[PDB]
């Protein structure tokens, strides 16, 4: 979901 | 590096330039809000503002140097400060109210619509009237916005790079203050007063997320 | 108002003097040992809040509030600063040395032992001096509960006298005006991971009542 | 009616003050475009300047007069001519493509990613170009759009009617005030009001591709 | 290009003087409609009325200085458009009907034979009413049903720019000539040219119905 | 009955009013005429007309009042005399053509176009020559067309009405050319003139029927 | 030019004097018997027509030309006249009176046949005189062919002489010029008849051929 | 066909 | 043959 | 459904 | 069939 | 309880 580490990465590469 | 061969002058027109879109609430207007409705509100409001966090953040001098990692674990950690901050910011001109949109304004009693929220906001009112207080300025919003991005996971040599940073956003502070007419003494009351806000802010963040959890 | 007139040297000196001892673990789980020591130690910062300068200035209501928001943090800050002579471990107690590998013994602790081992790092990387510290955890007291007019006005006046001894305090050392704002800034930007450490702290200890 | 009492230069400046935010997107930029996710985009905006649409339809003089009944009639009929006439305005800076949003820039081959959507996008770049070529104002714009609204859809005069004359009134106004001479006046507000009906136009055609999609 | 040239009142007489007949209808007048029949009419006079709009369209001032492929295409887009701005124009006599053929009046009851016709009957008859209301001249309509020819479908100005404002002037005139004050000038002109945008959307809705039953 | 009571101004004002729609020719202007396409032009012509002749001939004075057999029989008997009246009439103005249509006028040379079709052409371009010659008035044309409706079938007491209005019509034509100023001579010539004309657009008529059926 | 001076009296006189004699038929099928009478009128036709006035003066070739479009309506209006006083009955001769019956004889005719007897039939009804019948045979002889331009005009101003005849004749019996108009009117309608008769009658002739 | 008897007919009644 | 223009002809001068 | 009457009378009443 | 292009292209040239 | 606000008033007065 927005916000998360992943949410983060996936959107930062 | 560019990030550290800015002026101050340059430093503030960076920071400024960064700035994300003021974002606009969708409702339907002539219905009365509910738990539900509300929190649904404010969240779908606070994704789109992550959407746009994720811009602004990259056109913060120095974030971009940071390895993907790093980038992901500062908003990680930053992010709802990040928010609470603007929030407090786009409120000062509204003594009682914060301005999540400029379409959608609540007051506290309005906070109590979802269980436990009215705490919350009762300190975002409380620091959005120390902002008023201190006729806090957007060269100052934008520095202390940064400050928070680089500072909040710092500790959790490119972290040197990092502490370079944000001796230089001091610098620019300072800088700030001083073209401002404040004395010697008057500037680093002033610092000071301005980094104590970022622990309250830190601690709202805190209760947020928890209450986030919890629900 | 006794406070507001004092100088920098004597707030120094009263921040100094106000110092509380060191305590040892005592023997009634490692909760356990932290909790009669935390205990132990609100004793004693009750005796040390009242000799901080301005604080007995304010109302009750106002004196409750301020320790309530802060004394985890005021404890969290006194952990820190003597566990910098102990890169990896924190000294709870001179009886009582723990490295990160034993933070786990309590579900839920070692992600707050990591981030006191990181801020207890940043100090000695810092150098923090004593007269550095007190001043920090003077401030702690006095802003923690600050924004929720004049008995706040009032404590505003003594945060500002205290950012006058930091600064005196960096200056007599011989830090250019330049380095002062920069280590200002720095050591002000190690209350927000403190402020951290103890709201993770109080969740810890809320939902295990 | 107080709408009917208004100066050209009251008007002008009640549909300046009307105008809806410029709304953003919102999407994952290191993902590629598919059919589905740029037509899921383009549906996503749509709806959202619909929600800002009615509180500027409120603004527009004239419209709170009308009954309820009306007021959703001319909404349901104008909205997606008044959706393309924003764009169209907001894309004259950028030939050849289509600026949804200051961050959603489509240029025609992207157009393609939707099948059927890139003869709708060739229209709507015509008309950007065209009202380029005329130097459109925006004092212009706003005129244009609320009379896209209150011409929606198909005793001398009712209320709707005498309105829009007085948004005649307030284009010639702006033309005499810029110095166009009388027959340039004319001209050009011709120009303008048979660009609407490209706009009715492209709104039907989109109007059929979103009930076939459906 | 001579079209160019031409003053407003040769402009009128030009356009006066390329209007095609007038057609008539044949059926059986003792035999009921159908469905089927009476589709089956207005096909057969609108397919003869084409033949005839060719003739008119070639007479029309700039259009035979186009290339086959624009005179084409003008064509293709406007058509519908044109058949049913004449149609509208020959009803306005006859409130609640709609004069196909001087021996063909239908009421809004009878396009009920024809499933989904009845929904363009009353944006038609509404556009009949509308011209009748605001006496629309002879001489406007020949200028709008050129008007509509050349403004058909979707380095300044192009010729069709150029002659869509010799238009314009023709329209004006015919209204100052009839004693019409500069804003009331101003002001038919826009009431006329908005009604092309609902010609506009009648044609669409049209050409979709067409499309359907094929 | 309406049609015996009316004066011959009455009368001629009648048969004006009836008159049927001058009818347009519809084919592609680019593509040259050939047998079967010039042919299929004033076949269509010729069937568009009869429909409109059957609106026409109601409206003429005392044919409404006969049986619809008797109707039947006229028309029948009559309406290619009728067409080609009307088409010598409307070529009047045009010597050397037939004025098929506004838009279908066509020369002896292109009758050629349809085998047998020229020889027919001639006689219609003579028949439209003799009454240019005569200045035959349009009053005088329809009254000689309904002279053909009500005597083409007449032979093969409602017979002696039809008798009765060919009578009014014969006292309308020497009212016109008596009105025109024609001496009591002159109208008794012309009377004649313009009877024997229906002899040879019968012929004319006859041999139509004939091509019509030998193709 | 001789025929233009004629009174009406003496156009009369002539027409009568032309007439040729009534033939018996003669047996060398009903269509042979016919096509015998047919071909020996012809002769006499030919003499007839050279006495009616004017008709010489034509050149040869429009002489031809009138004969050749008139002859069968020639034959015919005769055949009308001779069989005024026969009601249902065609007097082709003398010594051959057909009923409407006996026309079915030949493929065809009796359409033919009911179109004598109707207009044999209006003839009684009209109670047409023989004065007048020599003036609308004589008509025939001019008109029939006559549209197809000196000597056209000729022909034209001897077609108007016979008019006036017609007219005179019509006075004479004490018709008012109204009557006189109306009866003109209803005789030269016959010629139209007579023309139909004649075409469908050369049809069937040319066919059979 | 057009012109016929019952054509006639037809469109007379 | 009798009735043919060449008949008329030869009969008629 | 955003821009539906129904949706439309909902917003504006 | 009337009214398309190509019906249109037909009659135009 | 040590650190409660009735046991932090209590001490403080
Ligand atoms: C205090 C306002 C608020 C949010 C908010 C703050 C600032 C702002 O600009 C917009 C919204 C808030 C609400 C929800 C939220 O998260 C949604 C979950 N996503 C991240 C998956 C974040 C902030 C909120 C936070 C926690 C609990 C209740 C309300
Ligand atoms: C970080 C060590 C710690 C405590 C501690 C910190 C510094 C210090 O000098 C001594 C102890 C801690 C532990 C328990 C505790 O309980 C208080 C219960 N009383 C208030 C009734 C307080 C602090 C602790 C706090 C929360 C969760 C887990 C551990
Ligand atoms: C032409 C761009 C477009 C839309 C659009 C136009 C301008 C604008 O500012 C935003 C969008 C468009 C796309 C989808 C759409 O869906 C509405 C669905 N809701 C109403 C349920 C509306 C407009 C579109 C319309 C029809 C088919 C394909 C694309
Ligand atoms: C609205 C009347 C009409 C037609 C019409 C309008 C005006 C006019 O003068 C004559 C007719 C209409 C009907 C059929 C039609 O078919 C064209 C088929 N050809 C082009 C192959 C065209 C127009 C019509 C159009 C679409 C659907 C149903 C009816
Ligand atoms: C002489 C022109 C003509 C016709 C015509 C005359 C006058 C007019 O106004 C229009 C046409 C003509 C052609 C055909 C026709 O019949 C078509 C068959 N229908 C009746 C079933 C009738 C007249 C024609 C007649 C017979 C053979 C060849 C051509
Ligand atoms: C109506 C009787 C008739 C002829 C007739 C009429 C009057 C009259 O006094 C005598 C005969 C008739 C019959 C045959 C005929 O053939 C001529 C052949 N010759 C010309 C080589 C001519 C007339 C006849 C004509 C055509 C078809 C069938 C019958
Ligand atoms: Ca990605
Ligand atoms: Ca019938
Ligand atoms: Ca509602
Ligand atoms: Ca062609």
């Amino acid at each position: 979901s927005p916000g998360s580490r992943e949410w983060f990465k996936d959107m930062l590469s | 590096s560019l990030a550290l061969s800015l002026t101050a002058d340059q430093m503030v027109s960076a920071l400024l330039d960064a700035e994300p879109p003021i974002l606009y609430s969708e409702y339907d207007p002539t219905r009365p809000f509910s738990e539900a409705s509300m929190m649904g509100l404010l969240t779908n409001l606070a994704d789109r503002e992550l959407v746009h966090m994720i811009n602004w953040a990259k056109r913060v001098p120095g974030f971009v140097d940071l390895t993907l990692h790093d980038q992901v674990h500062l908003l990680e950690c930053a992010w709802l400060e990040i928010l609470m901050i603007g929030l407090v910011w786009r409120s000062m001109e509204h003594p009682g109210k914060l301005l999540f949109a400029p379409n959608l304004l609540l007051d506290r009693n309005q906070g109590k619509c979802v269980e436990g929220m009215v705490e919350i906001f009762d300190m975002l009112l409380a620091t959005s009237s120390r902002f008023r207080m201190m006729n806090l300025q957007g060269e100052e919003f934008v520095c202390l916005k940064s400050i928070i991005l680089l500072n909040s996971g710092v500790y959790t040599e490119e972290k040197d790079h990092i502490h370079r940073v944000l001796d230089k956003i001091t610098d620019t502070l300072i800088h700030l203050m001083a073209k401002a007419g404040l004395t010697l003494q008057q500037q680093h009351q002033r610092l000071a007063q301005l980094l104590l806000i970022l622990s309250h802010i830190r601690h709202m963040s805190n209760k947020g997320m928890e209450h986030l959890y919890s629900m």
